[PDB]
């Protein structure tokens, strides 16, 4: 469908479907071939070599407990956990978010549901992810970055 | 052609005729596949993300996102990405590197004293050019990781050795100042039409003594049995 | 003035950067008072004698000459633009003979006519980058000569 | 510092102004390389044509009041120079913010929306836009474009 | 094709969509590789070289409080905590804006949310990023700058 004569709307979008289909496929390759591996080379290094006090500075009040930044050894080695993504197949956060709205929802009404979870950081961790970045800020009481070295320490 | 240097000249003259030129065609192709693969993956907006497998993964996402940006944005990265892309395409292979750096500069207030300032320290990368690497030959490109070394051919500053050496980087410096002079011998060129040979090289003196240049370097990464080396059993 | 040793997109990596600059006599001596400048009898001297720019704009771009530099005040003086160069460069100290370190630094320098040193001083942002920027059509990024839409 | 010219040799201002002087030496070099190329762009910018010699007679009959070709450049080439340089001006500055502030964390974000103030400051009282836009003519033109940033 | 003639709705949105797409790689190199570079020194100046009054003066009420002009040094030299953005992607302060008033909405509801939230904040904050900038002056206290730098 390279050949013009007019194209109506399907046609249109038909022979441009076609023709980004052998140039995604290189890109295919050189995903799974070279980004990646340079992904998760960053990935280690991050990791392994920032010492601690320095990932507070970097990632601030994304670190909202021990969990979100230590690891052992073993996980770095063994890579296990996460996986790198590029932008080929990308995440949609903002879909996610509307997701666990709805959740939220449902945990509201049925009480019992509402007894075994954490509304609160539902709420928190659903605005973060839509990208607010903020909501930390507005509550009430705020945790300093040496008050959360802190709770890291334990 | 033959038939060119007359046209230059009637063009001189005021008058006009037809000098010979290559179609364009290829080119444009190239350039309309680079914009492809940069719309892809470098203009979006995270470029890295990371996606979990377990639970526990999506605790320590969005951390790991933050961490990953500092150093895109202020490593600077980006700039060195879009040549890896061109690079494959207009030459077929791309070598790209990955280091990690802390960085340490001093400098001089006004009576007169002096400061250590601490700046970014984070993964940095880089481009090899195609002619500066070496691979091992025995096997495939795809499957360099397998084989036993991998290099890269370097110029080093003065400077930056004498800096390396306090810190205890580097070693045998004195050896090495002497080769400023005519260290570079550069033996793969670029094409003709390109230019920048350079003159005067790398020789600037310096008011009370020395000089300020560059050395030819090669660094190598080698997979080796120690006691067979001689460093350690 | 770039350092020729570094390719252009590089440029943060050299030795040294600088600027081709004129400077009004006015101005200098404001600065004197200020203490950004020095050695200023020297140079007023050179307001009549130091114009010459080797490189110049076609003749069709219209640039043209006003062909009569300095105006006399109804004192006597004469007021108009000495030539000069600033330039950054990195540099160890205890070499160039400023101090006792041996650590590179940046400083900067503004020498005018070629023959005077009329500013000196140490760089002190906490950035180590030369201030300067700059954009280029082509993508190669190893050295080049650079093309242009035009050319 | 202040470093005088005594006139001395073996003083430091002679020392540092013959080092000065050879790093500004080498830098030239590169700009005597491709002085050629650059001008040759300005005669393509304002579509100079050398004169033919047909076109003397011409110019001569206009005079007396007739008609006749006189030659010209063809213009396409500037069309598009100038497209571009459009497209690149409605990105990047006739936005209404122009420099804008994205956080990492949620410290950036308090201080978001105060700096963003102090850079508008800047480039409006500062007047920084006209320079602007001749830096993104000149890449586009000459293949390199260079700015300055000052306190 | 770039040229055809006679074009549907399609080529209108074919031939343009990709002829564009030439010039927007240019973009990009060009702002990675020069713009960032002079955005990231502009932002290094205003952080160090202002003195606290003078940022008082420059940017008014906008400075809520302590944090947001106090920096140390450290971050200055790391460049933590801020990025530039630039005109190839933009960040929109509407949108943001419309999801923090539903935010506003459901803390108001289901009072536990409203006990550790600050409302009053939120409604200052919304309304200052869509762009209103007085909202401060009409409140029955009022700020003036000395009162802000002490």
């Amino acid at each position: 469908s390279s050949p013009s004569s007019r194209r109506s709307a399907t046609e249109f979008r038909g022979t441009t479907s076609f023709a980004s289909s052998r140039l995604a496929n290189l890109a295919y390759f050189f995903s799974v071939t070279g980004f990646r591996s340079l992904a998760k080379s960053l990935i280690v290094k991050t990791q392994q070599l920032y010492t601690v006090e320095m990932k507070v500075k970097v990632a601030g009040d994304n670190i909202k407990g021990a969990q979100s930044i230590i690891v052992k050894p073993e996980d770095i080695s063994g890579q296990f956990d996460i996986m790198p993504v590029d932008g080929t197949l990308p995440v949609d956060r903002m879909a996610q978010a509307q997701f666990w709205m709805q959740i939220m929802s449902m945990v509201a009404g049925n009480p019992v549901l509402g007894a075994e979870y954490r509304l609160g950081d539902i709420f928190s961790y659903t605005a973060r992810l839509a990208g607010l970045k903020g909501i930390d800020k507005m509550k009430i009481r705020i945790l300093d970055d040496d008050q959360i070295l802190a709770l890291i320490l334990a | 052609n033959k038939k060119d240097k007359a046209a230059i000249e009637k063009w001189n003259k005021g008058d006009t005729d037809f000098k010979s030129l290559v179609m364009p065609y290829s080119y444009a192709q190239l350039m309309t596949a680079h914009a492809y693969m940069v719309n892809v993956f470098l203009n979006r907006d995270p470029i890295f993300q990371t996606d979990s497998l377990n639970g526990d993964g999506t605790e320590r996402e969005l951390a790991l996102e933050s961490m990953l940006q500092y150093q895109v944005k202020a490593g600077e990265m980006e700039p060195s990405l879009l040549v890896w892309f061109m690079d494959a395409l207009r030459y077929g292979v791309g070598v790209l590197g990955d280091y990690w750096e802390e960085h340490v500069f001093h400098q001089t207030v006004f009576v007169k004293k002096t400061r250590v300032v601490k700046g970014y320290e984070g993964c940095k990368t880089f481009n090899v050019m195609v002619y500066d690497f070496i691979p091992d030959p025995r096997v495939a490109l795809c499957k360099y990781q397998e084989g036993e070394f991998f290099g890269r051919r370097l110029d080093l500053n003065v400077l930056d050795l004498k800096k390396g050496a306090k810190f205890g980087k580097y070693f045998n410096v004195e050896h090495a100042e002497a080769l400023v002079a005519a260290s570079k011998e550069e033996m793969y060129r670029r094409d003709p039409s390109i230019g920048q040979q350079r003159s005067l090289k790398d020789s600037t003196m310096t008011p009370k003594g020395k000089q300020v240049g560059d050395i030819s370097c090669v660094e190598i990464f080698v997979r080796l049995v120690p006691k067979d080396w001689g460093l350690g059993d | 003035i770039p350092d020729p040793r570094v390719a252009l997109c590089k440029y943060q990596e050299g030795e040294f950067f600088g600027r081709r600059l004129d400077l009004n006599v006015l101005d200098l001596k404001k600065g004197a008072k200020f203490g950004k400048y020095f050695n200023v009898e020297h140079a007023e001297a050179l307001v009549a004698a130091s114009k010459e720019e080797m490189y110049r704009r076609d003749p069709s771009i219209g640039q043209q000459r006003s062909l009569k530099d300095s105006t006399m005040t109804p004192k006597g003086k004469q007021v108009g633009d000495i030539s000069c160069v600033e330039i950054f460069v990195r540099l160890v100290p205890k070499d160039w003979g400023l101090g006792d370190s041996e650590f590179p630094e940046m400083w900067v320098f503004t020498v005018a006519d070629k023959k005077y040193i009329v500013a000196a001083e140490p760089v002190n942002t906490l950035d180590d980058k030369f201030p300067f920027h700059i954009l280029e059509c082509e993508i190669d990024g190893y050295m080049n000569k650079s093309r242009g839409l035009l050319e | 510092m202040e470093i005088l010219y005594t006139g001395a040799s073996e003083s430091l201002h002679s020392t540092i102004l013959k080092a000065l002087l050879e790093r500004i030496d080498l830098g030239d070099t590169f700009i005597s390389d491709n002085y050629t190329r650059w001008q040759a762009t300005e005669r393509y910018y304002m579509m100079y044509k050398i004169p033919n010699k047909k076109d003397k007679a011409a110019i001569e009959k206009w005079n007396k009041g007739d008609t006749d070709f006189k030659s010209l450049v063809m213009p396409y080439s500037y069309a598009q120079l100038m497209t571009a340089h459009a497209y690149m001006v409605n990105v990047f500055l006739n936005r209404d913010p122009i420099f804008q502030t994205d956080s990492l964390n949620g410290d950036g974000t308090e201080r978001e929306l105060a700096l963003e103030s102090m850079l508008q400051y800047q480039v409006k009282a500062g007047e920084m836009e006209p320079s602007l836009l001749v830096w993104f003519m000149d890449a586009l033109r000459y293949g390199v474009g260079v700015l300055g940033d000052y306190w």
